[PDB]
RNA sequence: GGGAACUUUAAGGAUACUGCCAGUGACAAACUGGAGGAAGGCGGGGACGACGUCAAGUCAUCAUGGCCCUUACGGCCAGGGCUACACACGUGCUACAAUGGUCGGUACAAAGGGUUGCUACACAGCGAUGUGAUGCUAAUCUCAAAAAGCCGAUCGUAGUCCGGAUUGGAGUCUGCAACUCGACUCCAUGAAGUCGGAAUCGCUAGUAAUCGCGGAUCAGAAUGCCGCGGUGAAUACGUUCCCG
């Protein structure tokens, strides 16, 4: 806005992992306010991958989401009728908030049968490193690295 | 309205009223169990050679100040024309204006 | 539809002026205006004529009729194409 | 199998099979199967001979392809022969129980004829 | 373009009116193509049932694709003269907004 | 022994709370059948394991109005009033959590010429 | 064991308190015990009403009414404190029922 | 039987004032960070529409100047029409499914309506309903089943156990009377649709999205309008370019 500075809202940690980055996720996935149906996705999803591979999940989540982050990003500046795409550097809320929508899109996209099934192959996916939400970090990257020229 | 057709509806009332104890033995009689089959179809076909105008269903409610056929608000009796007039000069008993 | 314990509804003067037919022998045609009466079995092999809004249309009313009502023979609209 | 001249779905429950026969639907079938004594949930390759005499033998007794079209097709073209106003809806492929044409009759008149 | 045009009831309507105002429109606002989705334009006759100079009022408002709709009005003695009037300013608006937005 | 009331969106909980082995009912009812949602149990459970003293203290409660949600913060904060009636130095930790705190949020009524509270018709410009 | 029950019923609350203030009061002057008063939920009726004459649907007048109800009750009363509520005057725009 | 504790009900009161602390600014207004408190800097909503603008809308609510008809441009009536259908637009509802459909069990609301009415309960019916009957002029009896939700089973990506338009038979009810032209119930049928051009709309929090419940009009006839509650988000670096 013109004015003022909005305060960030808490998201209270999930009830199994005990994680506000967990909670975080299940808003992302969450639709028409069926939470409960949300939580049942992400955990489904969190065992299916736990299946594969014996580690913490939470850990497992937390190093894909760090996998899947971007870097840096350009914001369309209109100076002298001109795109000007601008690299720029991203927070961290913005970071994690683009690599959460990025896995779940990509999730939603795949062709599995269920949201756990297909939430846990992308999640498997960007652990491996070929994935949509991987290839949208690649793409960014491409993108302000061809435009590093500008400040 | 027009004072003809606040006239047929008067009319109509009236007719209405005149009626309405022989309709109602009528429809007694019909829907009577203990009554012959031959005195229900009798009793039918005196319901339904009653005068039109007796069925009260062919009344239309109209405002009564001035016989509008909408917005008639039973509870007042007054189409919203001349409610709304009523009302905010003060007329009207325990009806004030509405926030919640 | 009409529920059955009620019955068939048929205008009085229509079921007048069918009886009377009935017991004659005329094949004159019986001008009514009920379109909202049914076609009583008793109907079959008389010539009617329907009011339908701005002149009378004769039916002549075989087994096939009954159960419907007269003015589903004498149309009400004049359509003959955009 | 084969049911009254179709051959019904086979990796399927026997109930919803056998509504792929005209003139049988969900209600229809839980009649016959009931009256046969075939469980529901059982699967139509799960069934032997016996039990597809005994189908057919019930669903013989329902009229279903045929004498179900030939019937509907005999009372459309006796109300278009009379001419009734449904007859005449019929003939000009209209809405036959009062909807309105002005607008939302596709399902009938088909897609639009440009002028 | 799609075109939407709509009168009262003194001016009286007619589908010819209809295909003629339509040719006209696009004949004269054919340039602009696809830069402008939709026309509507509106007649009344004011003191309905008197006469007068003007005594007409054609307005005739359009949609870029883009930039915000723009409307435009004109006041003329008789439908033609109208629509002709209502026609030239919004050509002449219309070349306004292009040549600043550029 | 020491009294509570919580209040949440309609939702109203009465809860009694006497030093026992841990015994917690809601409506002659248990938690988890009370319940079904994880969610509401660990909300309805925030204050007691919050002093670390969960099984210390024995539980009675009431509710009635509202929803699962509404209900599982009532009888939280009711359970919250009662730890601070029966002592005083558990207000400061308790409103530090923010239980103490009673949360205003209501629904907003429609409007008129409006579909809901903030909601509005659409306006075309196509 | 006789008991009189009493029911107020009004459009304006302050009035149906002043009411049922002086019913308590008389019954206190007579020696009489009296549980109330009561109060009981309040009905309210609300309406919306077009202030345009022809056509805006958006623009309206949302009028409300509300029934305001109270409830007292009179224990072992005396032949003088039936008389002297009987005797009691009543003011405009409160409905008072009395019941033995 | 009892109690007047708690919830609630509905009148009257208290509280919150930058009141206090640490900073900034002319030592002014005023603005930031804190303690306490349920609530902290207009706490959140609703009514309230300045002088004025568009010969803006309404002679069909009503009143009214001036013109017009007077055995008709007035009055009564029966049928028909306002529901037409080569087409074009605006506002909606339902879907295109697995974050789901079907079946069995099982929890939690708020606001309104009821004597020409709402009707417990038994029977008859597959059902809409019918008969008998009971309590209600209502914080007392009733509409009334809340639904999304949770637990168990099946369905396993198919125009499908998705969707429910259209048509063929059989009925209930309201009403003098359901043909044109009513609402609903049962059996059979099973259409387009597999996510929608350019373009464009709403919304900053208990909001959007989604789920059900009530009312005015009203014999009967809501996907419309006015209300009520349940679950419950995403994102604001910033004003550079977009408009007013
Ligand atoms: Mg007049
Ligand atoms: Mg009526
Ligand atoms: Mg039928
Ligand atoms: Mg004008
Ligand atoms: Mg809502
Ligand atoms: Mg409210
Ligand atoms: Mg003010
Ligand atoms: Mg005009
Ligand atoms: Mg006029
Ligand atoms: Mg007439
Ligand atoms: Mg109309
Ligand atoms: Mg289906
Ligand atoms: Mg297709
Ligand atoms: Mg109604």
């Amino acid at each position: 806005p013109r004015r003022r500075v909005v305060a960030a809202r808490e998201i209270l940690p999930d009830p199994k992992f005990s994680s506000q980055t967990i909670a975080k996720f299940m808003n992302h996935v969450m639709q028409d306010g069926k939470k409960s149906i949300a939580e049942s996705i992400v955990y489904g999803a969190l065992e299916r991958v736990q299946e594969k591979n014996k580690v913490d999940p939470v850990e497992f989540f937390e190093t894909t989401l760090e996998k899947v982050r971007p870097m840096v990003e350009v914001k369309a500046r209109r100076v002298g009728g001109a795109t000007y795409q601008v690299p720029m550097e991203v927070r961290p809320s913005r970071r994690t908030a683009l690599a959460m929508r990025w896995l779940v899109d990509a999730a939603a996209k795949r062709s599995e049968k269920t949201m756990a099934l297909r939430l846990a192959g992308e999640l498997l996916d960007a652990a491996e490193g070929k994935g949509a939400a991987i290839k949208k970090r690649e793409d960014v990257h491409r993108m302000a690295e061809a435009n590093k020229a500008f400040s | 309205a027009k004072k003809g057709m606040i006239n047929r509806e008067l009319k109509r009332e009236k007719t209405v009223a005149k009626y309405a104890a022989k309709r109602a033995e009528l429809k007694a009689t019909i829907a009577n169990v203990n009554a012959s089959d031959e005195e229900r179809f009798e009793a039918m076909l005196k319901l339904q050679a009653l005068p039109r105008n007796a069925s009260p269903v062919r009344l239309r409610n109209r405002c009564g100040l001035t016989g509008r056929p909408h917005g008639y608000f039973r509870k007042f009796g007054l189409s919203r024309n001349k409610l709304r007039d009523t009302v905010m000069q003060g007329d009207v008993p325990g009806v004030v204006k509405a926030s919640w | 539809p009409r529920s059955l314990k009620k019955g068939p509804f048929v205008d009085a003067h229509l079921f007048a002026k069918v009886e009377a037919a009935v017991a004659s022998n005329s094949r004159k045609p019986i001008k009514t205006w009920s379109r909202r009466s049914m076609i009583l079995p008793d109907f079959v092999g008389l010539t009617i004529s329907v009011h339908n809004g701005r002149n009378h249309v004769p039916v002549i009313v075989t087994e096939h009729m009954v159960g419907h009502k007269l003015g589903e023979f004498a149309p009400t609209r004049t359509y003959r194409g955009h | 199998a084969r049911i009254a001249g179709v051959n019904i779905p086979d990796n399927k429950h026997a109930v919803i099979s056998l509504t792929y026969i005209f003139g049988i639907g969900r209600h229809t079938a839980k009649n016959i199967l009931a009256a046969v004594g075939i469980t529901e949930t059982t699967k139509i390759r799960e069934l032997d001979d016996a039990q597809l005499d005994a189908i057919r033998a019930e669903v013989a007794k329902v009229p279903t392809e045929g004498d179900l079209r030939r019937e509907i097709s005999m009372n459309i073209k006796r109300l278009m022969d009379l001419g009734c106003y449904r007859g005449l809806r019929h003939r000009r492929s209209l809405p036959v129980r009062g909807q309105r044409t002005k607008t939302n009759a596709r399902t009938r008149k088909g897609p639009r004829k440009p002028i | 373009m799609n075109i939407e045009i709509r009168t009262d009831k003194n001016i009286h309507n007619s589908e010819r009116l209809i295909t003629y105002v339509r040719a006209e429109l696009t004949q004269e606002f054919q340039r602009h193509s696809e830069r402008i989705t939709h026309f509507s334009v509106h007649f009344s006759d004011e003191n309905g049932d008197k006469g007068g100079d003007k005594d007409i009022h054609c307005m005739i408002e359009a949609r870029p694709s883009g930039l915000k709709p723009v409307a435009v009005h004109h006041k003329a003695g008789n439908i033609d003269a109208s629509i002709h009037g209502a026609i030239e300013k919004l050509k002449r608006s219309l070349e306004h907004t292009f040549e600043k937005k550029e | 022994t020491n009294y509570g009331t919580g209040r949440r969106k309609t939702a109203t909980a009465r809860v009694f709370l006497s030093a026992g082995t841990g015994k917690l009912v809601i409506n002659n009812r248990t938690l988890e059948q009370y319940f079904g949602r994880e969610t509401a149990r660990m909300v309805v459970r925030q204050p007691l394991e919050l002093l670390e003293a969960t099984e210390k203290y024995d539980l009675y409660i009431t509710v009635k109005g509202g929803g699962i949600g509404g209900q599982a913060g009532a009888i939280r904060h009711g359970i919250t009033r009662a730890l601070i009636a029966a002592d005083e130095t558990l207000k400061p930790v308790l409103r530090q959590a923010g239980f103490v705190t009673r949360d205003a949020r209501e629904v907003e009524r429609k409007k008129l010429g409006l579909r809901k509270a903030r909601k509005r018709p659409q306006f075309s410009k196509r | 064991n006789q008991r009189i029950r009493i029911r107020l019923k009004s459009f304006d609350h302050r009035l149906i308190d002043q009411s049922a203030q002086e019913i308590v009061e008389t019954a206190k002057r007579t020696g009489a015990q009296v549980c109330g008063p009561i109060p009981m939920p309040t009905r309210i009726e609300r309406f919306n009403v077009l202030t345009s004459p022809h056509v805006n649907k958006d623009a309206r007048d949302q009028y409300e009414i509300r029934t305001y109800k109270r409830l007292i009750d009179i224990v072992q009363p005396t032949d003088k404190t039936v008389d002297a509520l009987m005797k009691l005057d009543l003011a405009a725009g409160v409905d008072v029922q009395i019941a033995l």
